[PDB]
């Protein structure tokens, strides 16, 4: 026996340490089969159109189109008022703006403290 | 210009594992009862002009001899001419 | 031989209120040590190059 | 680079070379159309060294699985010509 | 730009002598300016000034009085 | 890369798998070649122990425990040659490549040059044009209903016809087109 | 090192602190007390302008280093007489600083031996 | 100030009466030559300004906005010669009629010594662009962005004429000067603060604010490419030009009443700039560039030293170059691609290489490379930024990494890598769109050579 | 293992075309056919035009405009040691103190 291997977020399962490849029943063979299948005649579907004489544009593809549309236009048909995306959108929308105020105007007032009691010593400071 | 002179392959049976390091994993081997069979096909490497080797000091004192005597011409020359 | 010194500002380029941008150049002894050095240094590297990125 | 253009029968003598220092074939019975596993009785293990001693030989790796159907000498100098894009 | 050598297939290059009398050239001047300045500047490597001992140093030249007096 | 894959790799294809990567990596570890050879010899010997088990059960038990030992030791520096995918000139000369039918926005002055080769290559967009027609009602008639099951591809069956799908494959640029 | 594993490992009190150097008055251990000589001036070490912390009691030396070697230009082995002499020079001001260091060292172990004499004193 | 605008009205019946095939000619010509004679505006005085009437003035604020406004619309009928070519005789001139209508409404808007008639011709603008995003906008979301511009727009400017009005009331002018010269301080009362909010936020919507800036991508990704170009470079900077103008009578109410949108433009430039990294379209990622950039602006316009106006100046006119620039490339791929994608067609250095040299100087300008004018701007909001509070630094730092991290990204996605295969059609670059790239990117880098005529009227 | 026929067959068909094209891609004798048409030495020319007439600039412009203005060169003002004489005034610059000289 030697050390084990964890897998992470990041440094994922490699693929022959998984125990799922060498549980082979029929079910994953028929499986992998349709997988295959599903590939090859996309793949078909492609070269056809591809090594095409008379097509002289862009190959449109329906999966791209998906994904940009996925990515940009979907998301508010699909979003519910939810308590875990309130509360994200809150905390990430506002704590940070409130944060940031906090800070600026706990340094701006210790300024001009400062500046008022005259120990800030602004001297040769001509632009601003 | 380029390389083209029809270049020719040297004979297969001129490579062998006598007299190499090859030859005492060879021995070692045999103590197993194993064999090593793509031995002649690693024998080039210690064959001609890479067979004779030189240590990393020996590396190091590249030119050391004729520095050293140009060194000791020098400084006899200097020694007879200051000495005037 | 001297240490020779300068600045040279040159072109005056904008002035802001008090503050004033020139395009003016140190030649100190950094300047003038490390100018020769880099030029020498490129020269072997471009004579190196004409050979290694040939094709 | 000033690398020499290498031809099909350069190719072929250097297969044939890496094949004959090969001690589990006796090279007077070697040839180019020979099948590794019924012509010569080599194992599988056998052309896996056989692969990756062409590999070591001309410089570049073959993936295995391109490499674990190469049974002949000629298959494996027209996989080498293919990948090299030899003309002659 | 140089001469025509020819590749050689497992055997040992071919050797111009120009390329093996300039490196044995330069090994050698390496190694003889390195002699040279240790002949003549050996102290840049082996120090000149002498370091001294502070047990060394006697209460006398030191300013110490036999701790009675103050 | 050339061939087309399968649905799965077999016992075997992955006992050889495992075979050639850990030789690999152990040459990357054995820096010599003698060394090398000693080692690749023992690990042979170690291979062909269980070279005639017929326990398929037993046998897969094996070659997981090797997998397991070839992660704990596989030289996370493997060396790798300049141009397979890890190496240092792996797709260095992917910017050298343009495609064939660039030439087809070559400004008449440039085509003036170069004008035999232009002409072979009317000769093949001839080909071509009529070669693909043909291959369509090929392929339509040699694939399966419900679609292909393999990404494999018929060669020609009859005398002026060329393998389907030929184009993209025999023009492509060049390994080094400059 | 040896006085840093002395100071670090033994006693701290024992050994001085470099940077609260020197503790004690200068006179303390002998009434003649002479000061050190310094050769070049204000002015001719300013317009030298050797550097702020080139100004030492060995600026002469220099002096006379940068004379040569300004003079004497393309004969960039010409003076070496007065390099030696600088380093010297320096040489002799770091054997003082030594001398300053164990000075302060011994009369700290003087001063510590009179307080246990006077503790044994004041048991007894 | 009527040698230009009259020039620009005569622009109009010069395109009527003009043949089928020679209205982009005789429009590219006349718009150069207007763009030569704007030019001389430039020379300012250190005294008060250009006053050439009652109702037009010009400053050393308004003569760079002027003459960038000039020199866009030779360019946008060049840019729109290309994706109008199928289009009837009558609807191109009235394409062009829009244009010109814009540049007018703009060109009086810049100068208009009063707030009553800026705020008129300020809201004129915006039926022209409204007429070019919603007719010819190519997808159907462009009627919903056109309503986005629009009601946005209003929900801002609506109060502020209000504000306008009562102010009349009190001081009894509106004219520039006898504002500048009798104002007074503003106290800190509720009627005040509305008075302020009133006042701000008409300007603010349209920079755009970082709460407020949904319109902008919606109106940018589904306008045409002349529209585009003028929403980038010009519609934008309205906003800070009317700050500019008018925060001289909201002293010192500007102290408290900043602080919201000083952390609202501090933290959503970080956040635009990091949504430029997760961005799938070119034109939506360049929407969002300018998003950064104009929150810049607004902390430099709040900020309010000498410092912050020169960079806020500087900045405004940079960003209108780099934007108009980085849109017309943009569109240049997607009239062969027609996809708008940015990972659809790559590798396009080796098909193209000039078009690649004019995209990596368009990425280094909007990079902020120095001595670009981009980055004078940026150096100098940021040291008064700096002044304002240290700790500004951080996230102005930020900003500048995640900039020339999305700008990078932009060019080596398009640029580098290998070219898509199955695309076929990618023809030589035009002569005319190499020269739309060149008359972009060489005022650029010669105003870079004389900065101060870009500095404003606090240099 | 090996090859199936049908793979044999195709990979043979395919390869002999790619070895048409390869062959065809070739240059014949005359195929870079050029339009000709027109409207120490070489060491020295190059130190003229790179050399003498950038120097000649930069020295022109140095000494008749850059210098025109104040404070735009700005020297060193030159080390000063005992025993030296200036050439504005003539004076001698006083020497040490005869420090004691050994070793
Ligand atoms: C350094 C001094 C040089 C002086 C010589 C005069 C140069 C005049 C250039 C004027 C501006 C360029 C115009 C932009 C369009 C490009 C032209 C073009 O179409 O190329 C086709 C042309 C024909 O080649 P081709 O084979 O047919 O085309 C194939 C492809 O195009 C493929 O082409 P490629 O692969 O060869 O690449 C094209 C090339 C050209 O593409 C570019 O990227 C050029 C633009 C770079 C600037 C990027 C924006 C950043 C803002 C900086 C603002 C500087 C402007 C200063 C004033 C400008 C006045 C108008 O790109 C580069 O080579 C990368 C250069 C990266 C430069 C980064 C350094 C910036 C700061 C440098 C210092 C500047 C101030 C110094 C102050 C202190 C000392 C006094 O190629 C060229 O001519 C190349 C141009 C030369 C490279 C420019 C780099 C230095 C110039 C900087 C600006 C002027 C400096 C003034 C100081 C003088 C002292
Ligand atoms: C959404 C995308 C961006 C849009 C633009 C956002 C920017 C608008 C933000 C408005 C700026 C601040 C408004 C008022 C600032 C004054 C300071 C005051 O609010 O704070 C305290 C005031 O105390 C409390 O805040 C009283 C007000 C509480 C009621 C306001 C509702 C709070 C949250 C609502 C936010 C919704 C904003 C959007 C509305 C549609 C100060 O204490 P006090 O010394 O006593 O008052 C001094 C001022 N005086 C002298 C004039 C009286
Ligand atoms: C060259 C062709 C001509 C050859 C024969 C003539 C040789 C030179 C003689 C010309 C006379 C000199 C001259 O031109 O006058 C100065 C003249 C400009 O007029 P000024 O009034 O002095 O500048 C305005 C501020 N006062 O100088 C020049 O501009 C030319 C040379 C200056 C440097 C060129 C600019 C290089 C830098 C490019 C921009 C870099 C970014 C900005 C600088 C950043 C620095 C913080
Ligand atoms: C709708 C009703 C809005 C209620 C706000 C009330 C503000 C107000 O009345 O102040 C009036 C004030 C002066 O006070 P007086 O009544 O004249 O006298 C007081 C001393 N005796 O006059 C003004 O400043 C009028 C300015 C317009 C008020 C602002 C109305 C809208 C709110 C402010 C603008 C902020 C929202 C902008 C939306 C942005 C969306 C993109
Ligand atoms: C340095 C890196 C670390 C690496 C360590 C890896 C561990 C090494 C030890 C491996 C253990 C095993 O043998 S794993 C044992 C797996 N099971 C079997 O081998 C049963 C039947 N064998 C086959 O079928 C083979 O293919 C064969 C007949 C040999 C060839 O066939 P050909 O006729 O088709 O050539």
């Amino acid at each position: 026996s030697f050390p084990k291997y964890k897998p992470s977020r990041l440094a994922t399962l490699p693929a022959t340490l998984d125990p799922a490849e060498y549980d082979i029943s029929p079910e994953t063979r028929k499986a992998q089969a349709e997988r295959l299948a599903i590939r090859s005649r996309l793949k078909r579907e492609y070269l056809l159109q591809y090594n095409d004489p008379n097509r002289l544009g862009v190959i449109e593809d329906p999966a791209l189109i998906r994904w940009t549309y996925a990515r940009s236009a979907n998301i508010y048909p699909n979003f519910r008022p939810t308590p875990k995306t309130s509360l994200l959108g809150a905390l990430f929308g506002i704590g940070p703006l409130f944060f940031w105020y906090y800070v600026f105007k706990t340094d701006r007032d210790k300024k001009e403290k400062l500046i008022q009691e005259g120990k800030l010593d602004q001297t040769f400071n001509i632009s601003y | 210009e380029h390389g083209h002179s029809k270049m020719e392959l040297p004979d297969y049976k001129q490579w062998k594992i006598e007299g190499t390091p090859l030859e005492t994993v060879q021995e070692k081997l045999a103590a197993r009862g194993l064999r090593d069979p793509w031995g002649r096909n690693e024998a080039w490497r210690y064959s001609g002009g890479f067979a004779n080797n030189v240590s990393f000091v020996g590396a190091l004192l590249k030119g050391f001899k004729w520095g050293f005597a140009a060194f000791v011409v020098a400084v006899g020359a200097e020694y007879y001419l200051e000495s005037q | 031989h001297t240490g020779q010194e300068m600045i040279i500002s040159n072109w005056h380029w904008m002035t802001l209120q008090t503050v004033e941008l020139s395009l003016s150049f140190k030649m100190d002894y950094f300047s003038v040590m490390f100018i020769p050095v880099a030029l020498f240094v490129t020269w072997s590297i471009m004579e190196f190059s004409m050979w290694y990125m040939h094709s | 680079s000033d690398a020499p253009p290498l031809t099909l029968e350069a190719i072929k003598d250097r297969v044939l070379y890496v094949l004959k220092l090969y001690d589990k074939i006796d090279p007077e019975k070697l040839s180019v159309n020979s099948h590794f596993m019924k012509d010569l009785g080599l194992d599988s293990l056998d052309q896996v060294e056989i692969i990756m001693a062409m590999e070591d030989e001309f410089g570049f790796e073959i993936p295995d699985i391109d490499a674990e159907k190469l049974m002949c000498p000629q298959e494996i100098v027209d996989y080498i010509a293919d990948k090299k894009d030899v003309y002659e | 730009g140089g001469v025509h050598i020819e590749p050689r297939y497992r055997q040992f290059p071919q050797l111009t002598r120009s390329q093996l009398i300039q490196a044995e050239f330069f090994s050698a001047t390496m190694w003889f300016w390195i002699l040279w300045r240790f002949w003549h500047d050996s102290d840049a490597v082996l120090g000149h000034f002498p370091y001294p001992d502070p047990s060394q140093w006697t209460d006398e030249e030191l300013g110490i009085l036999p701790d009675d007096e103050d | 890369a050339f061939s087309a894959p399968a649905a799965y790799l077999t016992h075997q294809q992955k006992v050889l798998r495992l075979y050639k990567r850990a030789l690999r990596h152990l040459e990357s570890w054995c820096v010599h070649r003698d060394k090398y050879r000693y080692f690749a010899c023992l690990m042979r010997a170690r291979f062909d122990e269980h070279k005639n088990e017929k326990d398929m059960v037993k046998a897969t038990q094996l070659l997981r425990q090797a997998e397991e030992e070839f992660w704990y030791g596989q030289h996370p520096q493997p060396y790798i040659f300049p141009e397979s995918p890890g190496g240092t000139s792996y797709e260095r000369y992917e910017c050298y490549k343009v495609p064939e039918w660039c030439l087809d926005d070559w400004h008449p002055s440039e085509k003036a040059m170069y004008p035999d080769y232009f002409a072979k290559r009317e000769q093949w967009k001839r080909l071509r044009r009529e070669s693909w027609e043909r291959e369509v009602k090929q392929l339509q008639e040699e694939t399966p209903p419900g679609g292909p099951r393999t990404e494999a591809l018929p060669p020609a069956r009859k005398e002026g016809d060329l393998p389907p799908l030929w184009w993209h494959i025999v023009t492509r640029p060049r390994e080094r087109p400059m | 090192g040896a006085h840093l594993a002395r100071r670090y490992l033994g006693d701290a009190s024992k050994e001085p602190d470099p940077l609260r150097m020197p503790t004690f008055p200068p006179d303390y251990g002998f009434p003649e007390r002479k000061e050190r000589e310094m050769v070049a001036t204000q002015q001719e070490m300013n317009d030298a302008q050797l550097m702020l912390q080139q100004r030492d009691y060995c600026a002469h030396y220099l002096i006379q280093l940068l004379k040569c070697k300004r003079d004497s230009f393309p004969n960039f082995l010409a003076c070496k007489h007065e390099q030696h002499d600088w380093d010297y020079c320096e040489h002799l001001d770091y054997v003082k600083r030594m001398k300053e260091f164990e000075r302060e060292r011994r009369l700290l172990q003087r001063k510590k031996r009179r307080e246990q004499r006077e503790a044994e004193m004041a048991r007894g | 100030m009527l040698k230009i605008i009259i020039p620009t009205t005569m622009l109009l019946p010069m395109t009527w009466m003009s043949k089928h095939n020679m209205i982009w000619i005789n429009a590219t010509v006349h718009s150069l030559l207007i763009s030569l004679i704007s030019l001389s505006l430039l020379n300012q005085l250190g005294e008060n300004s250009l006053n050439f009437s009652l109702t037009f003035f010009s400053d050393s604020l308004s003569a760079p906005l002027l003459v960038l406004t000039t020199w866009l619309l030779p360019l946008m009928l060049m840019a729109s010669q290309s994706h109008l070519s199928k289009e009837t005789t009558t609807r191109k001139k009235l394409y062009i009629t829009m244009l010109i209508l814009l540049q007018l409404f703009l060109i009086m808007t810049f100068t208009a010594t009063e707030l009553i008639l800026f705020y008129i011709l300020f809201e004129a603008t915006l039926v022209p662009t409204l007429i070019i995003i919603t007719r010819w906008g190519n997808q159907t979301e462009r009627l919903n962005a056109g309503l986005y511009f629009l009601f946005y727009t209003l929900a801002g400017s609506l109060p502020l004429l209000v504000a306008l009005v009562y102010i009349q009331n009190t001081t009894g002018s509106l004219n520039f000067l006898i504002i500048h010269y009798w104002s007074h301080p503003l106290s800190n009362s509720w009627s005040n603060i509305f008075m302020w909010l009133a006042c701000i936020m008409a300007f603010m919507v349209k920079m755009p604010l970082y709460g407020l800036h949904l319109w902008l991508p919606k109106a940018h990704v589904e306008a045409p490419i002349a529209g585009s170009m003028v929403l980038a470079a010009v519609l934008l900077k309205l906003g800070g030009y009317g700050m500019m103008r008018i925060t001289t009578i909201l002293n010192p109410l500007t102290n408290y009443m900043a602080y919201p949108f000083l952390m609202l433009s501090m933290w959503g430039m970080i956040m635009t700039s990091s949504i430029c990294l997760r961005q799938t379209d070119l034109k939506s990622l360049i929407a969002y560039s300018s998003v950064s950039h104009m929150a810049l602006v607004i902390v430099a316009i709040m900020i309010q030293t000498p410092w912050s106006f020169m960079g806020a100046t500087a900045l405004m006119i940079a960003h209108g170059l780099t934007s108009s620039m980085l849109f017309c490339l943009a569109n240049t791929n997607y009239e062969r691609v027609h996809s708008r994608t940015m990972i659809l067609a790559r590798g396009l250095q080796t098909l193209l290489p000039l078009m690649a040299t004019w995209w990596l100087v368009a990425s280094l300008t909007n990079l902020a490379l120095p001595p670009s004018i981009n980055l004078i701007g940026e150096l100098f909001i940021i040291t008064a930024s700096f002044s304002w509070s240290n700790i500004t630094i951080i996230l102005m730092g930020m900003n500048m990494m995640i900039t020339a991290l999305y700008s990078l990204y932009m060019l080596i996605t398009t640029q580098r890598g290998k070219y898509t295969h199955h695309i076929n059609n990618i023809k030589p670059s035009f002569t005319r769109e190499n020269a739309l790239m060149a008359l972009h990117i060489l005022p650029l880098l010669l105003l870079t050579l004389n900065p101060k005529m870009i500095l404003g009227p606090l240099y | 293992s090996g090859y199936t026929p049908d793979e044999k067959l195709r990979l043979q068909q395919l390869r002999e075309l790619r070895r048409r094209w390869l062959k065809d891609q070739e240059l014949s004798p005359r195929e870079p056919v050029l339009p000709p048409r027109r409207v120490t030495y070489r060491h020295s020319i190059f130190a003229v035009t790179h050399v003498l007439i950038p120097v000649w600039i930069i020295h022109y412009y140095l000494k008749y405009h850059v210098t025109a203005k104040p404070y735009t060169v700005v020297e060193r003002k030159p080390r000063i040691f005992p025993g030296d004489t200036i050439l504005e005034t003539g004076e001698v610059i006083p020497l040490m103190k005869e420090f004691p000289d050994q070793h």
